[PDB]
């Protein structure tokens, strides 16, 4: 047990095991000046709990830390294979590279679990 | 391959948030969250990170914080309005040791009483530095700041005295120590851990000598944010401290005047014994192995065959050319010009007069102020002198000779010192990977 | 695409392909008391109808299908009619009154089916 | 056909809610939020929205946050109780007292002698030479600071997290009834905080029209919002040379007065064009005959309050408060079938009482130098003398009072409403 | 209908059936001095119905107020018998009689499920 955000140092692969002590310490895990403030950090806690709660929901994802999605993986945001990028880079590293191309990734989930909404509508009436 | 999406990944980016405190008095520490003991520093093993100690967030939100917590401990205490008299000063020569002479003044004044339509004539030992004359045996004196403002007298029941707090984060958010013993303030880091708080930094005020507080661990630490720019601070940091020893020889007394319904001002009155300035010890020696040390550390920047010299300072206001501390609850002004005076070619003790002040204009703002009253007795003060802010007089691109200055002014540079160790970060678990695996 | 209501006016069988654009748009947002008191009712009123949604099994996902029939008296008209020349404005407009009792329906069909799935499980 | 339940559908419903600032002196910049430096509008289309700008609650959630920000920027102002005092006062012609009075000083001990020219709208006598403030029976008036400044600036009111601002864009509308060009927005427009009385000094123009608004336009009881096309230009002058100088009460504390007027002493005016003015009327009273008929002989007459703020045309002109005598302007008779302007004179006032609360006035501090208008006469508030149910003539009168009419007809295209992203819907499936 | 609250004295069997009318009003039941002070009771209120919910959805059972779980009973928390559980017994005393033994199952319902996403994420790669 490394602790919390203690597996930053190793690589992704295995720092793919740890999720739920980094999702368990999030959401909390005048009279005076520290009254207001400290209410408006718990405040903003929440509300950045619930906005990345509501975008794991949108993609079909809630409920569990790792989801599999059906959306190809483009060779423009990456040219890396699966031997070394889970075995020579960590996460800190991997973000800095596909930062430029997160709003194509996050807006192709969605559009396709809402065509997978549809197409389950669509079967479930047959 | 397709894409995986993972929650609570250890990815953070450098962000800023309102931290709140905790603690184990005006810094208003029955109002603090209780701090548990626990296991909470853990090691970071295979992460560099670049830490700035110049553009910290963590010390421009203390400085409010202390702005915040000082101006409001000051609320439920007495206004000096009704004290804007004329005073009727004559000189006191009464046992005089010719050095604190025509320092403290004895002035007679009307003043109000608790009944609205009576008066009473009382008497009061004021300081030179606190009267101004009108009139330019007895003369008319008035008060420093009266033309300008109205001082609040801090009430006897709090302390200035600074105990410990701690700096927590809230959720989302992360504190990075750096644990690196060769830190120079700017730079990437190789051994970082994160931390739940901080440590204790005590906030105590002064301006060219750091007292009290924490100490570098291997070596003297000299930190500056561009060291061939002269206009620049220089904070060094301490691996011994050096015990300085303050004192105040006059037995003074405090009497009470009733200027209203409830309202009582605390006024000077006789002094028994015999009248002696102020003053602070140090050890010769260990302050000149001291400043061998800083010489030392310092020719690795300016140069291997230069010649470090000191000299003492040359600013405007007492608050800055003359070192200011508070002990006992009086205000101390030490003029350690005995300290900064050598060259350096590639049981002592030296004693440093004092000056009392007692209208205190604090944190530089304008219209504000503050009436120390008096403390009973002697007053008595151990400290330990762990860094110093220096100044460098540059006139050359290349010489053979540094000047080096005491320094001072802003109060930021002082917890600058015990808060460039810590970042904030802020933490993002979401994150997308490619995986071979594919949703039915 | 529309914009944030831009589905306000076309018909229902348009407007359910775009509840993405009006999901997002409930927490933070083309949509000190004063702040603080209307984010924390942002927050509950968002928490509310995820509850709803979580009561009735519907967790998770924006379009779910139940098994509460549908009685004639609420509203008698075809699934052609309905769905293409009428208006979600309009469609709340008519049942207004009979949302309680398909909300208490929907929530005793999840109850059963629940302890149906777990009748069957601890075989 | 089985209950099939859909979230986020575009359903809203009508609501009440606390709208926050925005914008990008005495109207707080520092708590506003910076706003978007683009602002979105989806038109949405197929939608009509019943409208009504006589009772939403966004002009008094606005009239609230005027007086909230008003009153706080006179905090840490000085309070002038140390100056109801007894005035030896002395003599356009009678306007002007010259009033000698003690004074304190920074030291308790020791008085002053001094003096100040105050107005004849100020000061009451005691029972002659013999005088008091106005105020001194009910509060001590808090002197405005000479730092923050009185120039309204735009101010936009955003909707919180789940809600929607609708915005008319109706070209002919008429404030109530059903709009069939209702576009969200994301903020509204830039909307002035200016005080006035019986002019609506920089406004919003109206597109087409000039535009008659009521409640009920049968009802004589009801005020009349014209809202113009095109607007009027107005210039004033405050030809007094004044000088100010800083009668210094306690520690840190000031009372600027008025001290010697280098010159000639005249009256404070402000003008009015007359060939815009006429014909403006005649848009007024051409587009007033399409509702109390073809034949009317549509008059004018001057005021009839009893308040001077409601009989005079009262604004705020540089930091000195004018109260014209709008005599000349609603001065015709209207029967149906170039250099020269209308001087409007005017009095000047120190003592402010502005939103009519109770015991709370305001000093204002005088100002160097000569002030000069120039403003936009984009309104007015009529007031209709009734009588007869068959009358062949009317009569209408300016009004004013009542400050909520100046920010209501700006905010007469919006309206807030929540959104009830929760629907229920017959569907051929069922769930497995 | 024993409203809410009102299974309290019932036994397992009967309280069962009626956990909807409880977790109804675990988030609200509601429609100067007092504004702060409500301020903080909702703040408070939802952080914990938020912190009960994240921890449903680690162990995987997200949307659910019944859930089973694969990790085992040890016979040693409670060695009684299933009959006179859940039909001579309540609530209140199985939580003063289990409750020493609590903070090991809530590791345990953890670790089963990040078992579970890794042996459900390896088995979809074929
Ligand atoms: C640096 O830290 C030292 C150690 O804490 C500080 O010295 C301490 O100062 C306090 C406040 O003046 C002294 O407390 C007072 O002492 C006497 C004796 O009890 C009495 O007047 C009061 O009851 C009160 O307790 C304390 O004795 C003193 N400690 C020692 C060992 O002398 C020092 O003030 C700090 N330097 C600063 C803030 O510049
Ligand atoms: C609206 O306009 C009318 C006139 O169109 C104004 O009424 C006039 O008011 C003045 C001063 O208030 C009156 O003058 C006084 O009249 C008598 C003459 O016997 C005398 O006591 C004074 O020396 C003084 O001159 C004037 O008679 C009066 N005119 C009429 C026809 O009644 C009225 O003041 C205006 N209302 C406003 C500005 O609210
Ligand atoms: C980064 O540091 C981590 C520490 O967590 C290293 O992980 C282990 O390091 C030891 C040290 O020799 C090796 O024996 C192990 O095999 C490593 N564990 C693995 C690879 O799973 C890690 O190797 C370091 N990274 C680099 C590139 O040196
Ligand atoms: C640190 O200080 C040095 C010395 O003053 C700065 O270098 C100067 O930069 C200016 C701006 O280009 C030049 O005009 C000077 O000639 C430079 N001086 C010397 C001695 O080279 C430097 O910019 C400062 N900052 C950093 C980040 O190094
Ligand atoms: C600082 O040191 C000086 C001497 O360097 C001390 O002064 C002496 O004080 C003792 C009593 O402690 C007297 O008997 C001597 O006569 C004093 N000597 C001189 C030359 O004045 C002084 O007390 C010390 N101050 C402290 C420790 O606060
Ligand atoms: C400072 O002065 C005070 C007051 O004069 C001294 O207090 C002495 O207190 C005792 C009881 O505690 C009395 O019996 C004495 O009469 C007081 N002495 C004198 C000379 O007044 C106090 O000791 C003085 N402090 C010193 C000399 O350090
Ligand atoms: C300050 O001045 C006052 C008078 O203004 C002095 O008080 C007098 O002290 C002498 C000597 O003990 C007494 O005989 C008188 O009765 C006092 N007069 C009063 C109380 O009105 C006081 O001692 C002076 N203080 C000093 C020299 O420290
Ligand atoms: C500062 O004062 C302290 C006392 O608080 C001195 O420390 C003592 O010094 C004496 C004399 O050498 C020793 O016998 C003691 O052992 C020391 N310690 C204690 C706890 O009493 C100290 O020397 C003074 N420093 C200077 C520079 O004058
Ligand atoms: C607004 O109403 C118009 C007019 O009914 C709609 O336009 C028609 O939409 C149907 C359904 O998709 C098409 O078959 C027609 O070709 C469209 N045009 C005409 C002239 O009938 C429109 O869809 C509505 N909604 C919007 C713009 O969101
Ligand atoms: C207002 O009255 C004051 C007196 O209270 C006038 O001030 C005097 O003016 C005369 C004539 O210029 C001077 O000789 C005196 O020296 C002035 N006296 C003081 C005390 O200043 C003042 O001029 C009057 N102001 C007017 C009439 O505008
Ligand atoms: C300012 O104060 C002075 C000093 O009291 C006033 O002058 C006296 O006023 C009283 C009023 O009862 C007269 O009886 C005296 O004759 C005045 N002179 C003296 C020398 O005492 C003066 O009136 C005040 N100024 C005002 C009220 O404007
Ligand atoms: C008074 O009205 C005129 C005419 O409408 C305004 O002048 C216009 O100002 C807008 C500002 O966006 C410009 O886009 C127009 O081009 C201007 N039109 C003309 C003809 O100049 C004027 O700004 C108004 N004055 C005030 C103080 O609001
Ligand atoms: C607008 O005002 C008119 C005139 O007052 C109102 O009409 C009157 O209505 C009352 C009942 O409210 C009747 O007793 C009167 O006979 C009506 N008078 C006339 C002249 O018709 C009218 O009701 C008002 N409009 C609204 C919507 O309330
Ligand atoms: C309002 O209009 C009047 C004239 O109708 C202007 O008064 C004239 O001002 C000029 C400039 O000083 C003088 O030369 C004339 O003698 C004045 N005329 C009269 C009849 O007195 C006045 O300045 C205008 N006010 C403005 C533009 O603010
Ligand atoms: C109001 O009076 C002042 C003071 O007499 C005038 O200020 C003078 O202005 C002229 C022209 O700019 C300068 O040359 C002088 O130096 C100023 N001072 C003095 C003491 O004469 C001011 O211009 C006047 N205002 C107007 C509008 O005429
Ligand atoms: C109000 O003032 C403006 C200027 O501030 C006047 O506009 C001037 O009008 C004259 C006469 O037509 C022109 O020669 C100037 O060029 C105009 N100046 C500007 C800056 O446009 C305007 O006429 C005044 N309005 C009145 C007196 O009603
Ligand atoms: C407002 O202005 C009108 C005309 O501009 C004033 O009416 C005049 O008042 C004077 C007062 O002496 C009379 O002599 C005139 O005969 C009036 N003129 C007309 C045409 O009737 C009116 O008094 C002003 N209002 C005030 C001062 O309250
Ligand atoms: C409260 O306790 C009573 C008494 O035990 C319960 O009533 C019966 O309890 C027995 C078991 O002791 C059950 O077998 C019966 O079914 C219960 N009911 C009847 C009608 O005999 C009772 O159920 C408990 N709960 C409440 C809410 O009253
Ligand atoms: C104190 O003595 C000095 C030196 O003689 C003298 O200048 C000063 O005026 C005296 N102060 C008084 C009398 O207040
Ligand atoms: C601090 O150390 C870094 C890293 O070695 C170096 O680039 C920088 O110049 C140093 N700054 C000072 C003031 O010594
Ligand atoms: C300063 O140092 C010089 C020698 O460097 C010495 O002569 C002088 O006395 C010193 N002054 C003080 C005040 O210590
Ligand atoms: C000074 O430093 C010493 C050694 O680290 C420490 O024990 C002591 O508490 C410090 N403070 C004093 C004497 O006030
Ligand atoms: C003087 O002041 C009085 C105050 O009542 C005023 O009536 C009068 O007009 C003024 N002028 C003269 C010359 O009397
Ligand atoms: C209108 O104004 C003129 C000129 O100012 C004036 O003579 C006339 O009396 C006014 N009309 C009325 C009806 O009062
Ligand atoms: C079950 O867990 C308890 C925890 O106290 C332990 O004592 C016991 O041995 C465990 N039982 C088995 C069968 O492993
Ligand atoms: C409960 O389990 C025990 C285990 O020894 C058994 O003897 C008993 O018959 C069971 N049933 C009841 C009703 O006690």
């Amino acid at each position: 047990f490394l602790g919390f955000l203690g597996a930053a140092g190793s690589t992704m692969g295995a720092a793919s095991m740890t999720l739920t002590v980094q999702a368990r310490n999030l959401l909390s895990g005048k009279l005076t000046v520290w009254g207001i403030k400290q209410l408006q950090a718990r405040v903003l806690a929440v509300e950045r709990y619930l906005r990345d709660q509501q975008l794991l929901g949108i993609w079909g994802c809630s409920g569990k830390l790792i989801c599999c999605t059906n959306v190809p993986w483009n060779s423009s945001w990456s040219n890396r294979n699966l031997s070394e990028i889970w075995d020579n880079m960590t996460w800190l590293q991997w973000d800095k590279e596909i930062s430029n191309y997160t709003q194509i990734i996050y807006g192709l989930l969605e559009e396709s679990q809402n065509q997978q909404e549809k197409n389950e509508q669509d079967l479930l009436a047959l | 391959l397709w894409v995986t999406v993972y929650y609570g990944v250890p990815v953070w980016k450098d962000a800023e948030t309102t931290l709140f405190c905790a603690s184990d008095n005006v810094w208003a520490t029955h109002a603090c969250v209780p701090t548990d003991p626990n296991p909470q520093e853990i090691h970071l093993e295979n992460v560099t990170e670049e830490f700035n100690m110049w553009k910290n967030n963590m010390v421009e939100q203390m400085h409010t914080d202390i702005i915040s917590l000082w101006d409001q401990s000051l609320k439920p205490c007495v206004k000096l309005t009704p004290l804007c008299v004329t005073l009727q000063c004559t000189n006191v020569t009464n046992n005089i040791t010719d050095d604190m002479r025509g320092e403290l003044k004895n002035c007679s004044f009307n003043m109000t009483t608790e009944l609205r339509d009576k008066k009473q004539k009382v008497y009061s030992l004021f300081y030179r530095l606190d009267v101004v004359q009108i009139n330019e045996s007895n003369k008319e004196y008035r008060l420093i700041n009266c033309n300008t403002s109205a001082c609040t007298q801090a009430c006897p029941k709090v302390s200035f005295e600074p105990i410990p707090i701690h700096y927590c984060a809230p959720a989302g958010f992360a504190i990075l120590k750096c644990k690196d013993k060769k830190f120079n303030g700017t730079g990437p880091c190789p051994s970082v851990s994160t931390v739940q708080c901080t440590h204790g930094i005590k906030p105590v005020v002064s301006t060219q000598l750091l007292l009290n507080g924490s100490l570098a661990e291997e070596e003297v630490m000299i930190r500056s944010e561009n060291i061939t720019n002269n206009a620049k601070n220089i904070l060094v940091q301490f691996n011994t401290p050096v015990q300085i020893n303050c004192t105040r020889p006059n037995n003074n007394t405090r009497k009470s005047i009733r200027i209203g319904p409830g309202q009582a001002f605390y006024a000077t009155g006789d002094i028994i014994g015999d009248i002696r300035q102020a003053h602070c010890n140090v050890s010769k020696a260990t302050w000149n192995e001291t400043l061998g040390k800083v010489v030392k550390q310092l020719r690795k920047h300016f140069g291997n065959n230069t010649i470090i010299r000191f000299a003492n300072s040359s600013g405007g206001d007492l608050e800055v050319t003359t070192h200011s501390f508070n002990c006992g609850g009086e205000f101390f002004y030490c003029n350690t010009s005995g300290l900064f005076n050598s060259t350096w070619i590639s049981n002592d003790s030296i004693t440093l007069p004092c000056r009392i002040k007692q209208i205190i204009n604090m944190w530089q703002r304008i219209g504000q102020c503050m009436y120390a009253p008096p403390i009973q007795g002697v007053i008595r003060c151990v400290s330990n002198i762990t860094g110093l802010i220096l100044t460098r007089d540059g006139g050359s691109t290349n010489s053979t000779t540094e000047t080096f200055r005491p320094g001072g002014g802003d109060m930021r540079d002082n917890w600058r010192s015990e808060l460039y160790k810590y970042k904030v970060v802020k933490i993002e678990p979401l994150g997308v990977a490619p995986t071979r695996c594919k949703r039915r």
